[PDB]
RNA sequence: AAUCGAGAG
DNA sequence: CATACGCCTCTCTGCTTATCGGTAG
DNA sequence: CTACCGATAAGCAGATCTCTCGATTGCGTATG
């Protein structure tokens, strides 16, 4: 049995607040910079299909 | 022209021709000596080596055909100081030989040992 | 080596000065020898530099690049030879120009490297790099290609052609294309610098050698004069050339026109007759694999290429697969280093000539025969070729000047990651089809052709985007890196029954043309060609005849009904793929190649041999895999996607990368504190000696559904075992 | 991951008192599901298990 | 890199057995199974632990940062 | 020299131009400056046939079997 | 089938549909052999279908070109293609020679930049004279009307023209020239009936053509593969029916049953302006 | 994953019909007389023409594939479930195949009985220009095993030629899935 | 039959040359040969000329070191075969009316 | 911050 | 020899555009 | 006669999920 190098200490990430991009004032990109996770176009479209409007907003 | 290190040999020897005699071309490799000594794909044994005798009689396969070739029989005239062509009439065209042969070195791959190679 | 041939073929860069049909006071700079000193340090007498150096201190393991540039004035008047350094060129490990070339494991342990360390990687800026081995077209082989993209070149541009590469003896290649036009003429095509030019083929044919036009007729239409397709096409070609170039009556005139056309693109000096620059373009563009003095050769080669193009048009042959292994070779990585160094030194010569031209424009000092003037001019230019090459290795991008027949630009050096020993070994066997095909849509390049039997491991290929594009080599795949002794091969092929190239009026698919290294030798029939091929292998595998090298593969293609174009194609060059195999008559280790084997009956194991069918038997069926594919236990009892997943996983295994981790400074390394040998190991776990880097442990696995915490793909470890050191690592 | 592409994240450190045991008195240190085998069709894993037990014994 | 104190699966100490195993294997023509039998290891969980230890600490020690080489 | 639609020079082996474009009884070699009468080239009879795959049909296939 | 078909229907709305077909119900009071006869009567036949080999004899001594075309067995090709000697004669006399003549003259314009008898009959000679008068640089013509096995037509040009292939042009003209074609139809195969309801399906769509033929086809029930064709010849609603049927059909090869409401919503959203609209910019 | 003696006997016989199966498929496709020896020059010529022509190659592959699929179906029906030494519900592999927990009857059948014909795209296997399917197989060979039809099973392992064919098919599957992942993205985003 | 060679000849007495298919020469023209010395191989260089033709020629560079070409005749009534030695030369006939067609060395 | 390279589902 | 300032090549849809003639003022 | 226009094959503009790491960044010449 081989122990792979994709350990869970290198994969988890959480942000409450933190740095923001200066020209958009949106959360930064990346884990090592303590940024956010992107809810993309497809996720937005999924949120529209449910009808959960305030979730989308 | 005239090349450095080359001599124009002005003394050659005659090449006679006149039921009548016929001329052939024979090609040999450089590993057979020619000092010591009608058919298709013959063979002969010399220098304990397998010798192949292929007669690649091109053009002349279809009887006489047009008889156009890519080589000439260069002959001495009655001066023996240059190279000239010869024929049988006033055709002023090259006269290819009546046959041609080629010799090729031959080996013999030993027949494979099926019994000793098909080990279960 | 190759770096003397490269500077030899670079030539000389001529320039005249601006004060006196007196052209000026000539200058001709060049290089005749390039010296690569082994890496040393200036801390007097230069001590030896060891690769643990520049790795401990986060630097580069670069040697010194010094070249003997000349400064000749006018044809041996006052030649001012002078060597001068050009900055520290990065050099790899375990190569001759490195201080571990011929050492022992004991002293290797002493030198703080590793116990059985291997190189292949250049240490640039404290990071190990690696020149990936790309896979390119077979050199010196005219392969008929059908591409609808050849139709895009304009109207009357049929989508047929004949593409051939040709590599210079310094390992640099110039490719050629022979497009076929619907009107009837065929236009030779080539590229120079970073631009493309097209030329009618007959002008090239008469430029190469001075002979009659009837010779072209016989060299394309050999003995099929009773045919009509070829005769009509050739008449179109010849009459079109005559009516489009009415005043090119002889070779001198055609070369004169070629030189006039190609004068400023090549930056020819004013002391360049048109008859001279035409010859220079001719000898440095067309069929470069034949080199100079072989114009009489390139003539017959181009005639054969035209005839094969006609056969491709007429449906007498088949469009050879360019993405099948039968028509591929691999550039060796160090040869990319050689090509880029040669282009850099060429550009350095161009830059010093530019500096002299700036001197003419402003400074106006013409003392060419003054070494003080030479010192003044030379010290102005950028000489750090070593810095340029270090940039190249560290960034992967290629700022070249002529492309060197490479389809891509970026992505040539990858990082030799030392996450795991399996990853490390994996790097030095992978083959990349090129960054060109990564951006694409057609799957047919990603297929698994049967031509790659025992060359590219069918299992080892990373799933995802690079699937089929990054296929590793079989662990018993040898890549020839030396030219073979072919100079005596014609000497024996003639006596075997081959009429040589000259005085041979015969062409077409009906006869077998014998070609070595892309050079035509003679023409023989098909049955006799088969006999000759088998006789050659018979004499070759037994090493009695010194003139038949082991690596010489003899590709023989029998006559076929509209199959592949025939011709006994021999090869002895570099860059090829080779595989050992047995030869059933008088068994002995025989070396085969991808082009060669597609007509050989190679039984997988000796038990499935048949009467007069098979002639070769593989040593072991396990040799078609890579190392990481032979390491998977009981592979024949798994689904192939699972084998591929295993090969991808073992390259991501957290285990011991090495034991010299004391004397390294890599950014991030994972090691397993306690590793175990596998009980269920392959036989090659000991041939390659992988006991030094245990990647895991022998775990008691229970195939049981008991906890519920492992259904889709999860698994459960023992808490106590985990607490007794199971799989621990830092 | 096994050497047959049977990758899988560790889902719980099962305490040895809760692990199954045999007559010999050993809790296996790795538990994997049998349902991973039908779709994946890796008999190599089964024969490796057999060979490993035989070789260690 | 070095022999573990306790067997993972069970807990039977196999760390006082590596030198004994090597001595039993080299002094006599003892097979690995016989040596593991004579060493107090009868279950395969213990047997594989000493049958399959690499002892990479030997290769590790040969790079001493406190000794002239 | 004479082959199908084209005639080569007998001396220098170069392609003689097309007789129709030149004055009668005189066709000139571009290289040898020689002269050939036009009455030795009476019929440039050349035969041609298609490639037997140029015309796929549902009826040739039945002929094949 | 698959995503290609799906995106063709919805993403592009291509009227140049890659594979168009039309389903033609046939009358219950017809026989299978008569059905095959009608299928071969409708299906397209090109000139090249009935030419074993065409021989060109380039003679320059003015630059004559005897083009002798060999025809297949009459008893075979007549009953394979439903083509007769008279119809082939008309085709050669009208379409083929004129296409070839236009090709020859265009190529020259761009260039600058068995036995027989000496006289078949007087009516044949008058046909030959008519041919020579009608065409520009033709000089002979004769087509065997008693066996349908050959047809020659001598041809010449001037002396300023260069060499011409007279083979590739003949072949391409021959392939283009049609003998008996229903426009926008290139075959009419007889598929084995599925779920009853015998159907004759073609390689093209031309509703006007079969509208005339009611003796065999149940013209009231022709349903075709195309969408633009059915839209402009039957209406927006027939087009929407065709859209729903095609979109469900591709989902129906893999049995991925999607609701008949999503598909109809897609169809009516992409026909919301009275035309076949796609989903793109 | 095992069978019984009688099951193995049935499997072996119905499998060893495949020699004549493949030869007859080839002979019928080439429209030559049935039961003709494979070394027939006319058969070889027709097979070469079929190899050169794409549509002819497709027709031959479809016919031979149908025949060998018939043989595979016969083997599977006669063996599973009537041959396994361990039977449902004891046979846990067969139990999870029947119950839909994981896998399928096809998976069980190719583990225990026969792996079956390998489908490259809609064809059997690409053939090299010399007519060989692999280095070992003779050119233009009339044989199911040459034409990608593997007679092995994952229980008793697969021979190297069949291993190569199976690797080809598995890689093709992986590439097709990689393309199909992104093929629908643009369609769905444009619709939505 | 199985016919041997009666007499073997070594001195240059004949030659074989390949101009191109369908080539002729008149009675006037003659060919002059040369033989190289100090070189192991027996190279030949052919010289021929007339008012406007030059039957120039040079022998092989990579063939004569490996194979040979030999001329001879056979007796129709007897078994005697004469033998002669001939070297193969490749002749590239270039006329005298175009050798000097040259333009400017450099076009201004 | 972009480019290149390695990978994950 | 440091420091400082700018010049340089293998997809598919759908709308840019055709050469020419038909034909009523 | 010719303009109005109605229709005939080619050039170009714009297409073809989320994530975590690491490495590196074009040069030539002018003044002090
Ligand atoms: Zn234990
Ligand atoms: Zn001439």
């Amino acid at each position: 049995y081989q122990r792979l190098r994709h350990m869970v200490n290198d994969k988890f990430q959480v942000r409450s607040t933190g740095p923001v991009n200066s020209l958009t004032m949106q959360p930064v990109k990346g884990r090592k910079r303590h940024g956010g996770i992107r809810v993309g176009e497809m996720e937005r479209d999924a949120l529209i299909g449910h009808g959960t409007s305030f979730l989308l907003q | 022209s005239i090349p450095d290190g080359f001599k124009k040999c002005k003394h050659l020897k005659n090449f006679p021709l006149n039921k009548q005699q016929q001329v052939w071309l024979i090609k040999f490799p450089s590993n057979v000596d020619i000092s010591k000594l009608f058919e298709s794909s013959t063979t002969m044994t010399i220098d304990k080596h397998d010798y192949k005798i292929m007669d690649d009689t091109d053009i002349e396969s279809s009887l006489t055909q047009d008889n156009l070739s890519n080589m000439t029989l260069l002959v001495p005239s009655e001066s023996k100081e240059s190279l000239k062509i010869a024929s049988t009439a006033k055709d002023n065209a090259p006269l290819q030989f009546d046959k041609v042969f080629s010799v090729s070195e031959t080996a013999k791959i030993p027949a494979i040992d099926y019994s000793k190679v098909r080990v279960p | 080596g190759l770096l003397n041939l490269g500077v030899k073929d670079i030539g000389e860069k001529v320039i005249f000065d601006g004060k006196p049909g007196y052209l000026g006071n000539k200058l001709s700079v060049s290089v005749e020898q390039v010296s690569i000193a082994k890496p040393m340090s200036n801390d007097a007498v230069e001590r030896k530099v060891y690769p643990s150096e520049s790795r401990q201190r986060l630097t580069s393991y670069r040697g010194k690049l010094l070249l003997k540039l000349k400064w000749s004035v006018n044809n041996g008047e006052e030649n001012l030879f002078e060597v001068r350094d050009c900055g520290g060129l990065p050099v790899m490990l375990q190569s001759n120009r490195c201080h571990l070339n011929k050492m022992s494991p004991y002293e290797l342990v002493q030198h703080k490297e590793e116990s059985d360390e291997i190189g292949g990687y250049f240490i640039v800026n404290g990071i190990e790099k690696l020149i990936r081995m790309l896979i390119v077209q077979r050199r010196n082989h005219p392969m008929a290609i059908i591409r609808p993209s050849f139709a895009n070149r304009g109207a009357s541009y049929s989508h047929y052609g004949i593409q051939i590469r040709s590599v210079r003896p310094d390992q640099t290649s110039q490719t050629n294309v022979l497009h076929y036009l619907n009107d009837g003429q065929v236009t030779f095509r080539f590229s120079w610098r970073k631009n493309e030019y097209l030329v009618p083929v007959v002008m090239i044919l008469k430029a190469l050698c001075h002979t009659s036009d009837r010779e072209i007729f016989d060299g394309i239409i050999g003995n099929d004069v009773k045919d009509s397709f070829l005769t009509d096409r050739l008449e179109l070609l010849l009459r079109g050339f005559k009516k489009r170039y009415p005043h090119l009556q002889n070779r001198t005139q055609v070369l004169q026109y070629l030189g006039d056309k190609f004068r400023v693109v090549f930056q020819a000096s004013p002391d360049q007759s048109d008859l001279e620059v035409g010859q220079e373009v001719l000898d440095r563009i067309v069929l470069v694999h034949l080199g100079k003095d072989g114009s009489q050769d390139k003539f017959r080669m181009l005639l054969f290429m035209i005839r094969k193009l006609y056969s491709l048009v007429a449906g007498e042959c088949s469009p050879d697969n360019p993405d099948a292994t039968q028509h591929q070779e691999v550039l060796l990585g160090g040869f990319l280093y050689g090509m880029i160094l040669k282009e850099k030194i060429d550009e350095y010569l161009q830059n010093i000539i530019a500096q002299v031209r700036m001197d003419i424009n402003r400074g106006m000092a013409i003392n060419f025969k003054d070494k003080r003037y030479m010192s003044r001019v030379l010290m102005r230019v950028n000489e750090n070729i070593g810095s340029k090459m270090q940039y190249f290795l560290s960034t992967g991008n290629l700022v070249s000047q002529s492309g060197l027949d490479l389809q891509q630009v970026s992505g040539y050096t990858v990082v030799a990651e030392k996450i795991n020993f399996y990853r490390f070994i994996s790097h030095f066997r992978m083959v990349h089809r090129g960054s060109f095909f990564a951006q694409l849509k057609t799957t047919t390049v990603r297929k698994l052709l049967p031509e790659s039997w025992g060359f590219l491991c069918p299992v080892h290929t990373p799933d995802g985007s690079p699937c089929g594009l990054l296929n590793h080599f079989a662990h018993k795949c040898r890549i020839s890196t030396q030219q073979s002794d072919v100079s005596r091969i014609p000497s024996i092929l003639y006596s075997l029954g081959v009429a040589p190239a000259s005085h041979t009026f015969a062409a077409g698919p009906s006869l077998c043309c014998v070609q070595i290294d892309g050079k035509i030798i003679g023409w023989v029939s098909h049955e006799q060609g088969k006999i000759i091929a088998d006789t050659l292998r018979y004499w070759k595998v037994e090493g009695k005849t010194p003139g038949l090298p082991i690596d010489l593969e003899i590709g023989y293609v029998p006559p076929s009904t509209r199959g592949q174009y025939p011709g006994l194609y021999l090869f002895g060059g570099h860059s090829r793929m080779l595989r050992p195999v047995r030869y059933l008559p008088l068994d002995k280790e025989d070396i085969v190649g991808p082009f060669e084997q597609v007509y050989m009956n190679i039984a997988v194991t000796p038990q499935e041999i048949q009467n007069n069918v098979h002639t070769h038997v593989e040593f072991t069926p396990t040799n078609i895999l890579s190392i990481l594919a032979n390491l998977t236990p009981f592979s024949d009892f798994n689904q192939s996607p699972r084998n591929m997943y295993q090969c991808q996983m073992g390259k991501q295994t957290m285990g011991t990368p090495g034991v010299a981790l004391c004397h390294r400074s890599d950014n991030k390394l994972y090691r397993l504190q306690t590793g175990q040998t596998p009980i269920v190991k392959a036989n090659l776990y000991d041939d390659y000696g992988m006991d030094n880097f245990p990647n895991g442990f022998n775990a008691v696995v229970a195939v049981i559904s008991y906890t519920g915490y492992d259904m889709d793909d999860a698994m459960i470890i023992n808490k106590s075992a985990d607490e007794r050191g199971f799989g621990y690592g830092t | 991951s096994s050497r047959h592409g049977q990758k899988g994240v560790c889902s719980r450190k099962w305490p040895t008192i809760d692990m199954p045991f045999s007559e010999t008195g050993i809790q296996p240190d790795i538990i994997i599901n049998p349902h991973a085998f039908p779709s994946r069709m890796t008999i190599g894993m089964f024969v490796e298990s057999l060979a490993g037990k035989a070789g260690a014994l | 890199m070095i022999v573990p104190v306790r067997c993972f699966s069970c807990g039977k100490v196999v760390g006082d057995k590596w030198e004994s195993y090597l001595n039993l294997l080299q002094e006599d023509e003892l097979d690995e199974g016989t040596a593991l039998s004579r060493l107090g290891l009868k279950r395969y969980c213990c047997r594989r632990m000493i049958l399959t230890h690499v002892d990479l600490i030997e290769k590790f020690l040969r790079y001493n940062p406190l000794e002239k080489r | 020299s004479v082959v199908g639609s084209l005639i080569f020079c007998l001396d220098c082996g170069d392609l003689l131009e097309n007789p129709n474009a030149v004055l009668g009884s005189n066709v000139e070699c571009s290289q040898c400056k020689a002269i050939y009468p036009k009455s030795q080239f009476s019929n440039l009879k050349v035969v041609t046939t298609t490639a037997d795959d140029a015309f796929p049909s549902s009826l040739r296939a039945k002929k094949s079997v | 089938l698959g995503i290609p078909r799906l995106r063709e229907i919805v993403m592009t709305a291509s009227a140049a549909i890659k594979t168009p077909q039309m389903t033609l119900p046939i009358w219950n009071d017809v026989s299978d052999e008569q059905a095959d006869t009608f299928c071969k009567s409708i299906s397209k036949v090109l000139l090249s279908e009935v030419i074993d080999k065409v021989i060109v004899t380039e003679t320059t001594g003015a630059r004559s070109y005897v083009i002798h075309m060999r025809f297949f067995d009459n008893n075979e090709y007549s009953e394979e293609y439903d083509v007769s000697k008279e119809e082939l004669q008309n085709v050669i006399s009208n379409q083929f020679i004129h296409l070839l003549e236009a090709a020859i003259v265009k190529e020259i314009k761009k260039q600058k930049r068995v036995e027989a008898n000496n006289n078949m009959n007087k009516v044949q000679r008058d046909r030959q004279s008519a041919i020579i008068s009608h065409h520009r640089f033709i000089t002979k013509y004769n087509f065997d009307d008693e066996s349908g096995k050959w047809c020659e037509f001598k041809l010449e040009l001037a002396a300023d023209t260069e060499k011409l292939l007279m083979v590739n042009i003949v072949e391409e003209i021959c392939r283009k020239s049609i003998i008996r074609q229903i426009p926008h139809i290139d075959r009419c195969v007889h598929p084995e009936p599925e779920n009853g309801k015998r159907v004759l399906v073609t390689e093209g769509v031309n509703f006007q053509a079969m509208w005339d033929q009611e003796a065999f086809i149940d013209v009231d029930g022709i349903t075709s593969n195309d969408v633009a064709a059915v839209l402009k010849t039957y209406g927006v609603e027939a087009a929407r029916n065709t859209i729903v049927n095609e979109i469900n059909n591709v989902f129906s090869r893999y049995a991925i049953s999607v609701s008949f409401r999503h598909l109809d919503l897609i169809a009516d959203m992409m026909t919301r302006q009275g035309t076949y609209l796609a989903f793109n910019r | 994953l095992r069978l019984t003696a009688e099951g193995n006997k049935w499997r072996t016989d119905i499998l060893k019909t495949s020699v004549d199966t493949g030869r007859e498929a080839a002979a019928e496709v080439t429209n030559l007389d049935k039961d003709t020896p494979a070394d027939d020059p006319e058969l070889l010529k027709r097979l070469q023409e079929i190899l050169r022509d794409n549509n002819k190659s497709g027709i031959l592959d479809a016919v031979t594939s149908s025949k060998v699929n018939a043989i595979t179906s016969q083997v599977v029906s006669k063996c599973v479930p009537d041959g396994t030494m361990k039977k449902f519900p004891c046979n846990s592999m067969q139990a999870m195949a029947l119950s839909g927990a994981k896998g399928s009857n096809v998976n069980v059948s190719q583990i225990m009985c026969l792996l079956g014909q390998q489908a490259l795209e809609g064809r059997r296997v690409p053939v090299m220009v010399s007519g060989k399917t692999l280095p070992s197989f003779k050119p233009y060979e009339t044989d199911a095993m040459a034409g990608g039809y593997v007679k092995g099973r994952f229980y008793s392992g697969i021979k190297p030629q069949e291993y190569y064919f199976h690797c080809m098919a598995g890689r093709e599957g992986l590439i097709d899935t990689a393309v199909k992942t992104s093929r629908s993205g643009y369609l769905q985003r444009c619709l939505t | 039959s199985e016919i041997e060679i009666e007499s073997v000849q070594d001195q240059p007495s004949v030659a074989v040359g390949s101009f191109f298919k369908g080539f002729r020469a008149p009675s006037d023209t003659t060919f002059d040969l040369y033989k190289k010395k100090k070189s192991e191989k027996d190279e030949f260089v052919l010289h021929g000329e007339n008012e406007r033709l030059e039957y120039e020629g040079y022998t092989d560079s990579s063939s004569q070191a490996s194979n040979q070409y030999v001329v001879g005749l056979f007796n129709p009534e007897k078994k005697s075969i004469q033998l002669y030695k001939a070297p193969v030369l490749v002749s590239k006939v270039v006329s005298k009316s175009s050798k000097n067609l040259r333009g400017p060395k450099i076009k201004s």
